[PDB]
């Protein structure tokens, strides 16, 4: 009983996430969990279950009749729940198969920015006087950060900060370029 | 549907 | 937990390697995966009892061992570029799949050659005075650049401590060259504080990354440097 | 601990001469499990004998039953030769149709 | 209340090679599964309809867990003469009997997985599917050993859950079969054995499940101690037979009623000749 799942979800913080799971093929020796799979680390359990709906501190786990299907809920997902998800149909029968991992399912998790005031500043090295670096910075989640065209020049993605003390949060893109006449105002254009 | 296998005696 | 070692590794063409793992404590069972990019754990083989007892879709060079204190090593030879991948163990009690616990994983790298690998060079740079005027907050940049491969752990280090709080790296490093496949890298990563915790020149900044590149083994013939692993760092003192 | 077996033949149906029938010999009750069982007509072993799969008891004790096509008449002799380690000669049991 | 239950035998066999592992597995008193290890190839094979339909699947990983089982099975025997210090010259058997039986609440009303090495008790894990119970300082090795191994976690994992999900199904797709009772048709005969006496025999045949009680009363009260019984016997079509004879003086037969007591009765039956 091969799983399939989405590519990708996308979500806010603050929301109900819900990833749903195919698995017409499921047998009545088969168990159903679920595993995130942070960067930089191993897959980790989050619930598993049989056909009763589960829920622990983490997450539920939604099974219908049929057991065809699953659907692992994420009540209010913050930043750190960014991570790929790992639907698996086990085999419960000791010594039987291991665990074969499918795809999986990207999630990614936006803040809704208050106050957004998207502007691009240039930063000077701390060593050099000839290096510096533009930041694209305080923009709402919904922007997109194109990539670079001229194949000197380097953008990277965008990326969410958060400033716990200050309860603030903000997005930011680097661009950068070694050549003679690059300048910040038409980094980001 | 049988059990799985564990440990020999 | 899952104990696997090394975390990182570096190997040429044609070469053989050892990744080890030891389980869970109280686990006997121990599981084989290989996480290309992008991919998902691949099964490789399980051990139990000193024996493989099931086996993926992976040729005789991958080859296994399983101590009698529950400890297996992963054997490779003939390495290609194409087994470059994370390397996860996990571990089990007799042959269940309930529990189920995986490892960090071993990041091992095959290149074409030693002079494939580079170390990073770091950068950092100091906030715009046009952000601090307009939002009284201070984002400093640190730049890592020029490294292959992607074997580097970035952190951001305010007074001699590690900080989290108002920090935000690249998930992914972008590559210096796209259309090469061992393209070298680059990483930013930014951190932000209030424009008067910069304003203090006893404040002391430091993007630091770890690189994990050749050892003390791997023979340096090239008249730069050679790129091992090392911690390499840029820093600034706040300004008045 | 060795066990003696139980020996029952019968008919699947209450036995009618001329008409199509299963002659059961049911042999339970017996411990270890290597037994030879023979089906008998008139003292000479009756060929392609079936039995069922090999199960036992609460006590583990092992039973099977061997089974075949026939159709009994008036003085056709049926019987059933059990051999185990337990006997020192086979054990033959003749078909009652009245039991 | 309905049960599901398999059956294990492996015996050891000097010179002539790898011990034979045979298994079958019932539903009640209906087998659905056998399993020989000195078949041609050897596979789980089909024994009721209700699991002929079970797809390719279900009866690859039937397969494997036996042939996986009938190898453990073969060290268990060679562990078992090194406790006994017994010769490799003797066979020996090794005998499990495991499943679950279905409580009112569709769950688990009691599991079970017991063993029997050479036609005794060996080792048997207790009803709280926890804790074992070993008959000899011999099964108090392999005690040891499966309480480090948590033997008992694996069993109860399956006896509360795969076990009752198995017989569930089962029961459902062998509803007309398996739920359906067959009740015993019965008939009284006479024999003459001596010249005053006459042997009353009373037959039920045809009868699913196997529990039945057969009881003669000559006068209302029951003929107990004269009353001979055989055991219940398979007929070979799946449903199966018994009878309950007693002598009695010729001409006092008219005084003799045989009980009959069955699931597929709606009451139970009386009879006379
Ligand atoms: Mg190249
Ligand atoms: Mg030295």
């Amino acid at each position: 009983a091969k799983t399939t799942q989405p590519i990708s979800v996308d979500s806010y913080e603050g929301q109900e996430v819900n990833i749903t799971c195919s698995h017409n093929n499921i047998a009545t020796n088969d168990y159903i969990t679920w595993y995130q799979q942070f960067p930089s680390q191993g897959p980790r359990f989050i619930i598993q279950g049989y056909k009763t709906k589960v829920t622990n501190e983490v997450a539920s786990l939604f099974i219908p009749a049929d057991r065809k299907s699953s659907t692992l809920s994420l009540p209010r997902v913050s930043l750190s729940d960014t991570a790929v998800y790992y639907c698996l149909v086990g085999d419960m029968d000791q010594a039987g198969t291991a665990l074969i991992f499918g795809k999986g399912t990207t999630l990614s998790v936006s803040s809704d920015i208050q106050n957004p005031d998207p502007a691009v500043y240039q930063l000077r090295d701390s060593k050099s006087s000839d290096k510096s670096v533009c930041l694209f910075t305080d923009f709402d989640s919904q922007t997109n950060v194109s990539q670079s065209k001229d194949s000197d020049v380097y953008i990277t993605d965008k990326c969410v900060l958060d400033m716990r003390s200050m309860d603030f949060k903000s997005n930011s893109a680097v661009a950068w370029s070694n050549k003679s006449d690059f300048a910040c105002a038409n980094a980001f254009n | 549907g049988a059990d799985g296998v564990g440990k020999s005696a | 937990g899952v104990t696997q070692s090394p975390t990182h590794l570096i190997k040429t063409r044609g070469q053989q390697v050892t990744l080890r793992c030891s389980p869970k404590s109280g686990h006997d069972t121990v599981s084989w995966y290989q996480q290309a990019l992008g991919q998902g754990p691949q099964f490789i083989f399980q051990y139990y009892e000193e024996e493989e007892r099931q086996r993926g879709n992976f040729p005789d060079r991958f080859s296994g061992h399983q101590f009698p204190n529950y400890s297996s090593e992963l054997n490779v030879n003939a390495l290609l570029l194409g087994d470059s991948a994370l390397y996860l163990c996990a571990s089990s009690l007799g042959q269940t799949n309930y529990g189920y616990t995986f490892g960090s994983g071993t990041r091992l790298t095959v290149v074409e050659d030693l002079r494939n690998v580079f170390p990073p060079e770091v950068a950092v740079f100091e906030p715009s005075e046009a952000e601090i005027s307009h939002t009284q907050k201070a984002t400093l940049v640190c730049l890592a650049t020029g490294f292959y491969p992607d074997h580097v752990e970035l952190s951001w280090w305010v007074n001699g401590k590690e900080v989290h709080s108002g920090v935000c790296t690249d998930p992914q490093p972008l590559k210096e060259q796209p259309a090469l496949n061992d393209s070298r890298y680059a990483l930013s990563s930014r951190l932000r504080v209030s424009a008067t915790f910069w304003q203090n020149p006893r404040n002391h900044f430091r993007c630091q990354v770890q690189f994990y590149g050749l050892s003390e083994n791997d023979e340096w013939t090239q008249d730069r440097a050679k790129p091992v692993t090392q911690i390499v760092s840029a820093e600034a003192w706040g300004r008045a | 601990i060795q066990r003696t077996p139980k020996i029952q033949v019968y008919s699947r149906h209450p036995a009618e001469n001329g008409k199509s029938n299963f002659l059961n010999c049911y042999v339970s009750g017996f411990h270890p499990s290597d037994i030879e069982v023979d089906l008998l007509k008139n003292g000479e072993r009756i060929e392609k004998v079936e039995h069922s799969d090999l199960s036992f008891s609460k006590d583990w004790s092992f039973y099977l039953l061997y089974y075949t096509e026939f159709t009994p008449t008036e003085k056709d002799e049926y019987a059933c030769r059990v051999n185990h380690v337990t006997l020192s000669q086979p054990k033959i049991v003749k078909w009652d149709r009245d039991m | 209340s309905h049960s599901m239950r398999y059956f294990y035998t492996a015996v050891s066999r000097p010179g002539r090679g790898e011990p034979r592992f045979i298994a079958v597995g019932y539903v009640d008193d209906t087998q659905f599964v056998q399993f020989d290890s000195d078949a041609a190839s050897p596979r789980g094979e089909p024994r009721a309809p209700w699991v002929e339909q079970e797809g390719p699947e279900y009866w690859d990983r039937e397969t494997q867990k036996y042939k996986r089982q009938a190898q453990t099975d073969r060290v268990s025997l060679r562990n078992l003469r090194g406790y006994y210090n017994q010769s490799e010259a003797g066979s020996h058997t090794l005998q499990r009997m495991y499943g679950c039986d279905l409580g009112p609440d569709g769950r688990l009303l009691r599991g079970y997985n017991q063993f029997a090495y050479d036609g005794k008790d060996y080792i048997a894990l207790n009803e709280d599917l926890r804790s074992w119970t070993a008959a000899d300082k011999a099964a108090q090795i392999t005690q040891r050993k499966w309480e480090a191994a948590r033997e008992a976690e694996q069993r109860r994992a399956y006896l509360e859950g795969t076990c009752v999900e198995w017989l569930r199904r089962y029961l459902e797709n062998g509803k007309k079969t398996l739920q359906r009772a067959e009740h015993p048709k019965t008939h009284v005969t006479h024999h003459p054995v001596s010249d005053h006496e006459a042997t009353l025999r009373c037959w039920a045949l045809g009868f699913y499940p196997a529990e039945i009680t057969l009881t003669w009363q000559r006068d209302g009260e029951d003929q107990t101690q004269d009353t001979e019984l055989v055991e219940t016997r398979p007929a070979g079509d799946g449903t199966f037979q018994k009878w309950a004879a007693v002598v009695v003086p010729s001409g006092e037969e008219q005084r003799y009623t045989c009980h009959v007591q069955h699931e597929g009765l709606p009451e139970p039956l009386t009879l006379r000749w």
